[PDB]
């Protein structure tokens, strides 16, 4: 399922 | 030989490993795509009072000019450099990397 991201 | 590299471990098996309550916040491992050699993911345990114990998965992107990154503003020349860096600073992650996943 899901792919974390960050600024 | 990197204690934190778990090869082609699946997403599901990596969560089962990382979700153990005795793992402190930031326990992590690096895994590889089953089909694409060199395509890596960083899987990390975290905790907050909304999600409780949870696992975050970050694709480790590769620049064409070579290099690795989990966020485009911070580029590394290798996996070890990247892991070493986030083990010292969260720098955007919810917590810095801590224990290699046991
Ligand atoms: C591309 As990864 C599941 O490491
Ligand atoms: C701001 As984070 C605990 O995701």
């Amino acid at each position: 399922c899901d792919y974390a991201n960050f600024k | 030989a990197e204690e934190w590299y778990f090869g082609k471990i699946t997403r599901r098996e990596s969560e089962r490993l990382l979700l153990n309550p005795e793992n402190p916040r930031g326990t992590f491992l690096v895994r590889e795509s089953e089909t694409t050699k060199g395509a890596y993911c960083l899987s990390v345990s975290d905790f907050d009072n909304a999600k409780g114990l949870n696992v975050k998965h970050y694709k480790i992107r590769k620049l064409d000019s070579g290099g690795f990154y989990i966020t485009s503003r911070t580029q590394f020349s290798s996996l070890q450099q990247l892991v070493a860096y986030y083990s010292k600073h969260a720098d955007g992650l919810c917590h810095r990397l801590t224990n290699v996943c046991p």
